[PDB]
RNA sequence: GAGAGUUUGAUCCUGGCUCAGGACGAACGCUGGCGGCGUGCCUAAUACAUGCAAGUCGAACGCUUCUUAAGAGGAGUGGCGGACGGGUGAGUAACACGUGGGUAACCUACCCAUCAGAGGGGGAUAACACUUGGAAACAGGUGCUAAUACCGCAUAACAGUUUAUGCCGCAUGGCAUAAGAGUGAAAGGCGCUGGUGUCGCUGAUGGAUGGACCCGCGGUGCAUUAGCUAGUUGGUGAGGUAACGGCUCACCAAGGCCACGAUGCAUAGCCGACCUGAGAGGGUGAUCGGCCACACUGGGACUGAGACACGGCCCAGACUCCUACGGGAGGCAGCAGUAGGGAAUCUUCGGCAAUGGACGAAAGUCUGACCGAGCAACGCCGCGUGAGUGAAGAAGGUUUUCGGAUCGUAAAACUCUGUUGUUAGAGAAGAACAAGGACGUUAGUAACUGAACGUCCCCUGACGGUAUCUAACCAGAAAGCCACGGCUAACUACGUGCCAGCAGCCGCGGUAAUACGUAGGUGGCAAGCGUUGUCCGGAUUUAUUGGGCGUAAAGCGAGCGCAGGCGGUUUCUUAAGUCUGAUGUGAAAGCCCCCGGCUCAACCGGGGAGGGUCAUUGGAAACU
């Protein structure tokens, strides 16, 4: 069975019911000068029970669109 | 139109539209009667449910609606019962 | 386009004998025109590079575009000196092959025979003077054209042939048995200067 | 600069500009706007034909034409060669090219094109000056 | 439907064809699903190169040979193998 | 991986400017022989005369008009096609595109494969016949008539859902089985002998194809643009879709986005690729292929498997046109062509033979796709415009220091050649076919006709008497353009005297100018040559590769500090970065590499390689 994309990130907003905003924080090399630059890609995840709190590390897996901007599902709470 | 077949398609599509919309309205009325029966709480609600299910499936035949469109109605209709 | 002008004035512009005999440089071994006999300023290095390049393409009677493209292909040869490999490809030109085998006294004559269709490659007629001849291919005169004074004079007139050529004076059929080595071609031509010319 | 600076503010190069800007702009009659179309030449009408003076080292009576182009731009152009048949309201074809003597002249008039005649008596470099082989 | 058909190639007055599996609606020289052979008609005995397993696989899937490609497949004997596969 | 000129009296440095190269859908000027191949509105997505660009089926159905009842039409109904092919790039910075994934949120005519059905009825309707109105478009009225047109009833749950079990996943869930309730289809045509062949018809499933949606990453300028957002962000239900979803709605919250550049503005179809460069890069996005978008401007839906549909409908608008003034008609960014714009881009051609597409059982019909031909040196490639011998070197031109130089072995002369050209002749491939006539083999059948396949006979060329070949005849008809002060290869005479003119830069011209104009020479390239425009190079002149800031341009007047960037030694650990292996994929064409085909080359064909800061997975662990 094929697999979806799972990313590790940090909760930066839980002021919305059943949803969290996550930040993945990868690093990319500059196309010209080659230096590694910090890059933040943040996602909206459907929190089943508003479990994960702000400033928490959480794993999210991709899913079908759950709302206008939701595309991901909370999987694990790795750190509180 | 300019092409003869296009001229003929105007007539045939117009005729198809009249038939399609009449039969579709029939399906909507059949559904409408059943739903209104449920609101009133009638006695023959069973017959109207069957006719509502009959109308939707017959509409799926003739392809006035899609099979999935029919299935969603049938599930919805049954819930109302 | 072919150059059909006077031949001597080309050799004395280049300071070499394009026919390899010297009759062009015997009298008035200086450039053509009224300014020839008397003294002029030193040629620039660009002029030195220009004249060396013009030596070769005048030697084999080619226009500049064809000369450029052949020089480009000679670069693609991975092994060997760029300039040397270029000189070999000029020699393998069907024009030159006809003249080397002795079927014509001059390269213009060799080109005239190839162009007009008197020559056959591996028994098959080829009328392209630019045609590139592999080692071992047989170059012959057309069966209708074997009895023309011009080739027969050339066949008997030429008393020497390059070591890299096989020839049969009866069949009028010859072939290069291997590539020419640099020393076998014109030593007076400095191919290094040509390479640097097109390098600019 | 450090690498981080170049990441923050990358290198940026000077933008070049045309020597002959009036040839870079077309005109759309409908929208009444100027299009950016690179054209090797442009037709115009001579609003004024006369003579001009050079800058300090040189002295002559250089021949120009004040040409209003088909793109509505107003340009000063030079009439090369000896003698010309241009007059005001003539249709002339302009090519690029400054004239170092004349400060405001950035275009030359093409000889032998449109109303411009070839140069009389010319015998060398005829393709310039637009004269047929004698 | 899916066709096994010829895509024209070569130069003017010197046609060369690739045998391709393509959707019927795609342009003749345009989109195609897969190349399965070549067809050189300028040769007095026509030269054909064929990936027979590829062709045989597509025929089993319902691909419809074009008129000339069907002849090409018969000479190479593939149309016989497909007939025996259906049996 | 080449450099040169130009700041000074001279110098070194800094520094700009300029030039030598390549390129092009070019244009222009001069010139112009041929052939192969390719290319040809870049501007006004401006307006468009005329012809053509989609039709097909009588083996679905009923009429009608002829042919001496055959054959041939003519319009109906009905089916399929018309959403492909072709054009354009206006809009679009947007999951549009490119690349990598996901869908357990999807649909799919025609084509294959399987398991089933294909039973009984019915009422119509054009065509037609009369007839009403109308200028015309076209509408109606009454009376008939058929179907594979339409509609019921019947029979089908293998579909969906519910439930019970088992198995399993990534949360919603997925798969199979079993039951259970409610309902749902259809059509006949041709031909052999009620049975049966074959093409169609209905239900379900799987394939293949095509489409749809979601997501990571990637490719423009401007903050002298920082705030934006209110179905907006999320939820709960409902409704809607093929499908998930604020897709819509009613409610309940209030969020969402943004200096990692939101929003706004400007510009732009994107890509494979193409030009350039030593490369890193820069520029471009013609032709060819893929994707997207649009079709007079705006909006809408209908029909359909599929369109919100270039040559369909409706409405509105601007424009052109026809009216009998009541009302009608139209949309070349299809192929040609015209007008207009412009520096500037083609014939109102032949054919469907080939290949591909639509319809048909097929013959076949249709196809401005496409094959061809025409026009243009617009580009690339090939070949010519002759070859050999030929004077201490004719005449003539130019010039002399008047001796001679030079144009010049050039010419002449003599001997040759026929690529070409002309004249006659000889003549391709490109065709494979289909259909049809023979037999044969399989599966099936009571037997068949036929189906699938195999083998033979027969059958078709727009190009076009084209390429090509052969023979005869004559060098006879077939070269120019620019440059020559330095850069920069090539020099002298006159004429002119800061004039006339040249010029890319430096600069030339003021009465003895290799720089202006002519001539003779000469150089470069050559059916071209030059000029202009545009891009890359040279330019290390934005420097990542690859520069600088005491006095040449350049250290903020100085501190304190948020974010950010960077950061001492070491054990274990991890492994995001980094390195590495495998697999998947990065279409075809193109450059490149081999290999073949065209007499060569261009060009064509075959086989590779390359190309990702790609994904999945296994490794390594110094460095961050
Ligand atoms: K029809
Ligand atoms: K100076
Ligand atoms: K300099
Ligand atoms: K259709
Ligand atoms: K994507
Ligand atoms: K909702
Ligand atoms: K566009
Ligand atoms: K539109
Ligand atoms: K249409
Ligand atoms: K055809
Ligand atoms: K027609
Ligand atoms: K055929
Ligand atoms: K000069
Ligand atoms: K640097
Ligand atoms: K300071
Ligand atoms: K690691
Ligand atoms: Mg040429
Ligand atoms: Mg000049
Ligand atoms: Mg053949
Ligand atoms: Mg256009
Ligand atoms: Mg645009
Ligand atoms: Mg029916
Ligand atoms: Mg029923
Ligand atoms: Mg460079
Ligand atoms: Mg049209
Ligand atoms: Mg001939
Ligand atoms: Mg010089
Ligand atoms: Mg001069
Ligand atoms: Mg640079
Ligand atoms: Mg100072
Ligand atoms: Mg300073």
């Amino acid at each position: 069975r094929n697999q979806r994309k799972v990313y590790q990130g940090r909760v930066v907003s839980d002021k919305m019911d059943k949803t969290i905003t996550v930040v993945v924080e990868t690093k990319k090399n500059h196309p010209i000068y080659g230096k590694r630059m910090k890059y933040s890609k943040k996602y909206k995840a459907h929190d089943e029970n508003n479990t994960a709190k702000v400033g928490d590390i959480v794993k999210i897996m991709e899913t079908r669109p759950l709302s206008a901007t939701k595309r991901f599902r909370l999987l694990e709470v790795v750190e509180e | 139109p300019n092409i003869e077949s296009a001229i003929k398609r105007v007539r045939t599509s117009a005729n198809a539209n009249a038939k399609n919309s009449s039969q579709t309205n029939a399906m909507r009325t059949a559904i409408k009667k059943f739903e209104e029966a449920v609101a009133a709480g009638a006695d023959n609600v069973d017959a109207l449910y069957n006719e509502a299910v009959k109308a939707v499936d017959m509409a799926a035949t003739k392809g006035l609606i899609h099979k999935n469109k029919a299935n969603r109605d049938k599930i919805r209709l049954s819930k109302l019962a | 386009s072919r150059y059909t002008g006077p031949s001597w004035k080309v050799s004395r512009r280049l300071g070499i004998s394009l026919s390899g005999t010297g009759k062009e440089l015997a009298r008035r071994p200086y450039k053509p025109g009224q300014h020839g006999p008397n003294s002029r300023g030193k040629v620039s290095e660009y002029g030195m590079q220009l004249t060396e390049k013009q030596k070769l393409r005048h030697m084999y009677g080619m226009n500049e575009r064809q000369f450029r493209t052949l020089f480009i292909k000679a670069s693609k040869i991975k092994e060997g000196k760029h300039g040397v490999n270029f000189m070999v490809l000029l020699e393998q030109r069907l024009d030159n092959v006809v003249y080397r085998l002795g079927l014509a006294t001059t390269r213009r004559q060799a080109r005239q025979l190839v162009n007009h269709g008197h020559i056959t490659v591996d028994g098959k007629r080829v009328d392209i003077p630019s045609y590139h001849v592999e080692v071992g291919q047989v170059i012959g005169v057309r069966e209708k054209s074997q009895n023309i004074s011009t080739i027969k004079e050339a066949v008997e007139a030429t008393v020497g042939r390059p070591a890299f050529v096989s020839f049969d004076t009866e069949k009028l059929e010859g072939s290069f048995t291997r590539l020419p080595e640099r020393d076998e071609l014109y030593p007076e031509i400095d191919e290094a200067l040509v390479v640097e010319y097109y390098n600019q | 600069p450090t690498i981080n600076q170049l990441v923050r503010k990358p290198r940026k190069s000077k933008v070049e500009k045309s020597d002959s800007p009036a040839l870079n702009k077309g005109y759309n009659s409908f929208k009444k706007t100027q299009t950016n179309v690179n054209s090797p030449q442009k037709r115009g009408v001579c609003t004024r034909v006369g003579t001009m003076t050079p800058k300090k080292p040189n002295s002559a009576l250089r021949k120009y034409a004040r040409v209003r182009l088909s793109n509505l731009i107003e340009v000063t152009a030079y009439i090369p060669g000896i003698g010309h048949n241009l007059q005001e309201h003539s249709v002339v074809l302009l090519r690029g090219g400054r004239v170092k003597d004349l400060p405001g002249v950035r275009y030359h008039i093409v000889r032998g094109a449109l109303d411009t005649a070839g140069v009389n008596d010319r015998k060398q470099s005829r393709s310039k000056y637009g004269t047929k082989r004698p | 439907a899916v066709k096994i058909r010829l895509k024209r190639m070569g130069s003017k007055k010197s046609p060369f064809y690739r045998i391709v599996v393509a959707d019927s609606r795609s342009p003749r020289d345009g989109r195609f699903i897969e190349t399965v052979g070549t067809y050189n008609p300028l040769k007095d005995p026509a030269e054909v190169v064929l990936k027979e397993d590829l062709v045989l696989d597509w025929l089993s899937k319902g691909a419809q040979p074009s008129d000339t490609v069907r002849n090409i497949l018969s000479k190479e004997g593939v149309m016989k193998k497909h007939h025996e596969a259906k049996n």
